[PDB]
């Protein structure tokens, strides 16, 4: 037995906070459907593969 | 014979040239028929005036700061005759159009002189 | 350049050059109007492909090369199921 | 289905001078300087007794002295009287100062005043926001040095329904209104509207006509007939609604089933399959055109893009001004400011979602409210309550703000302007109360 946990839509805010201790920290990335919007915190991990799918503001 | 009926109704509210809504020192002035136009460049000069006789001060509240900024998003393209999507732009004449019926009825055959009136129900009358 | 008749897909960006017009300065003629049209693409694709598509070890290169190499029985029950 | 045709002339009023000589000498007076409609009253009644469309003529009789039917509702008797009826207000101002001493004189005769110097009693004046200077200077003329007036004050109409629909004066919440010639958003907070943060769209109602007309002209260039610009307005005010999603629309809209109960053909007064081609749609609607036919030649076929008329207070890129609408204004205020960022929202944001009001002359369009709150759910974020509130007549709303605010005593007297104060200051003084105009500085 498991979850499917989903969060879709389009990226309105793309932060990413360093606080290094060149090494980023995390980022807050904020979702927009038709039904409203929902902020995210993300490890730099979900960071890398949101790079890899060349995402930019304004993609679903 | 309604014209009586029209003075019968106009014989009611003479105001005369001595009015009793006075104050009794009321001077009626000549001032001009000033337009609506002039108004804003006016105010424009006040502040221009005022800004550089205190700089040598941010405003707060005029008639250009209450105005609303440009959009931030891309405006949606609209065909400019029958108000559905502008998928296509006619590079002559520069009217964005349906799709190919409306371009050879109505673009293609446009007169002269008759695009400036589509452009500037869009606001792009480039015709000065 | 000027003068090519070419097709354009929006979305995967790629564009084919179908070739050149007719200008007397290969040749294939202007198309036909309306621009920016739906097509309709009927695809028909065998059980053997999409098995060989479904097994993550396999690329479709093995649907030409030959090299499919003995396809796991659960990747076909899960073909059959979707 | 059979074809109906509909004729679009206003009637005319046949009674139009009604007023009482009985009055109260110490009572204030109410009156709204619409663009459109004035309005006009005293205190106690909580409607306003006398509206008018603010509009004036100066017919020319011979044999008697040239000069009658002069200020109001008596230029709906004729036809000819109401032709050349000069409305003198422009586009952000009025411009003849003789021609509103008129109005001021029919009106202040209709609530039966006497005499006592000029005028006994205070006024409520309405003021449209961000007013330029002089604009003030010759209203406290008109007012001081014209009719005597010992009480003058003046606000943002808005902010006047606000403040009627919210009669504790210290609410927070974010109006909307949408006049004949101005549309506007200010926020509230603590009864105070933040004038600083309140943007504008230079569209109006009268804007939405022009459009109309320019449209529908450009639609026909060989109408055979003159469409007036009155019926222009009635034609505009019955059959145009704002769509829930503009977009999805616009796709759907000239489509063969859509066409049976959107498209409404209008008639003028007077005395290459059809299916396949989308023109003879948009022209000629759903059914086949009788070019041989005397109806078909006036019919004034619209409805086709009766969505478009009304659409463009959310865009105005397509009315020619280069402004954000008021869903990006909205959207910018309850996320950017006070505060407030997006992702997280701030007290007062979250007060201001939770009390939302719409207001004005052209709020009376159908599908206004839905498409605004679903146009909020859209950007803010889930769970947050929103509640957008409406009036019946969101035009005269704003005299019962004057008239809540005449009824509420110690915050009437906080914003009077009188003669005193304005013979030492001068005519250039703005009283900086809460429920107004500002300073231009600090």
């Amino acid at each position: 037995k498991e979850t499917k946990e989903v969060y879709e839509g389009e990226v309105t805010e793309l932060t990413p906070e360093d606080a290094e201790n060149k090494t980023i920290s995390h980022v807050i990335v904020g979702l927009k459907s038709a039904k409203g919007t929902k902020t995210l915190r993300l490890d730099p991990t979900i960071y890398e593969s949101i790079q890899r799918e060349k995402v930019s503001i304004g993609d679903v | 014979e309604r014209l009586l009926f029209l003075r019968s109704v106009g014989e009611r509210n003479e105001i005369g040239f001595p009015s009793r809504f006075k104050s009794a020192h009321y001077k009626k002035p000549t001032r001009r028929h000033k337009s609506a136009r002039q108004l804003i460049s006016d105010e424009n000069k006040r502040i221009n005036a005022l800004l550089t006789k205190a700089n040598k001060l941010v405003p707060k509240a005029t008639y250009f700061s209450v105005e609303a900024p440009p959009s931030i998003r891309p405006a949606k393209k609209y065909c400019d005759v029958t108000g559905l999507k502008g998928f296509y732009k006619s590079p002559t004449n520069n009217i964005r159009y349906h799709n190919a019926e409306i371009y050879q009825l109505i673009v293609k055959p446009m007169a002269p002189g008759v695009d400036q009136e589509y452009l500037k129900l869009r606001g792009a009358n480039f015709v000065l | 350049l000027a003068g090519d008749v070419i097709s354009i897909d929006k979305a995967s960006g790629k564009i084919t050059k179908l070739g050149r017009s007719f200008a007397r300065s290969r040749f294939v003629q202007c198309p036909e109007g309306e621009l920016q049209k739906r097509k309709t693409v009927v695809h028909t694709v065998s059980l053997h492909e999409i098995d060989v598509i479904n097994s993550r070890t396999q690329g479709f290169l093995a649907l030409f090369t030959g090299d499919t190499g003995e396809i796991r029985s659960e990747v076909r029950d899960q073909i059959n199921t979707k | 289905k059979a074809v109906v045709i509909d004729d679009p002339p206003l009637r005319q009023t046949p009674e139009p001078f009604d007023e009482q000589s009985a009055y109260n000498p110490q009572s204030p007076i109410a009156i709204d300087f619409g663009s459109s409609k004035l309005r006009a009253g005293f205190v106690n009644h909580a409607t306003p007794t006398h509206i008018f469309p603010n509009a004036l003529t100066k017919f020319r009789d011979r044999k008697l002295n040239k000069n009658f039917t002069f200020v109001g509702n008596d230029t709906l008797l004729d036809q000819a009287v109401r032709s050349q009826s000069r409305s003198p207000f422009d586009g952000p101002f009025v411009t003849n100062w003789n021609l509103t001493e008129e109005i001021l004189d029919y009106t202040f005769h209709h609530l039966g005043v006497v005499p006592d110097n000029g005028i006994p009693n205070p006024i409520l004046l309405t003021e449209r926001l961000a007013t330029v200077q002089s604009q003030r200077t010759n209203w406290y003329q008109i007012l001081f040095e014209t009719y005597n007036v010992p009480g003058v004050t003046f606000g943002i109409d808005s902010l006047f329904s606000f403040y009627n629909y919210n009669p504790s004066g210290n609410k927070t919440g974010l109006v909307i209104s949408c006049g004949h010639e101005d549309t506007n958003v200010i926020p509230v907070v603590d009864g105070a509207g933040i004038l600083t943060d309140a943007k504008r769209i230079n569209w109006g109602g009268h804007q939405a006509v022009d459009y109309l007309n320019d449209l529908m002209a450009l639609k026909y260039p060989y109408f055979p007939t003159k469409m007036s610009y009155l019926q222009y307005e009635t034609m505009y005010k019955d059959y145009c609604y704002v769509s829930r999603n503009y977009d999805e629309d616009i796709e759907k809209i000239l489509t063969l089933e859509n066409l049976d109960t959107n498209d409404v053909v209008v008639e003028a007064p007077f005395t290459y399959d059809w299916r396949n081609s989308i023109l003879h749609l948009f022209l000629r609607g759903p059914r086949p055109h009788d070019s041989e036919n005397i109806h078909e030649q006036h019919q004034m076929h619209l409805n086709v893009e009766r969505i478009r008329v009304p659409e463009v207070i959310f865009q105005p890129t397509m009315g020619g001004q280069d402004q954000a609408g008021i869903c990006e204004l909205s959207e910018t205020i309850l996320l950017k400011k006070f505060g407030s960022q997006p992702g997280k929202l701030s007290q007062t944001s979250i007060d201001m979602v939770n009390n939302v009001l719409i207001t004005g002359g052209n709020a009376k369009v159908p599908g206004l409210k839905e498409r605004i709150v679903k146009e909020f759910t859209g950007f803010l974020p889930t769970g947050t309550n929103i509640t957008v509130n409406m009036s019946s007549d969101p035009s005269l709303d704003a005299w019962k703000g004057m008239a809540a605010l005449a009824r509420n005593e110690e915050q009437y007297r906080k914003t009077v302007i009188s003669k005193k104060e304005y013979e030492e200051y001068g005519p250039e003084y703005i009283k900086e109360h809460k429920l107004g105009n500002t300073k231009y500085f600090e």
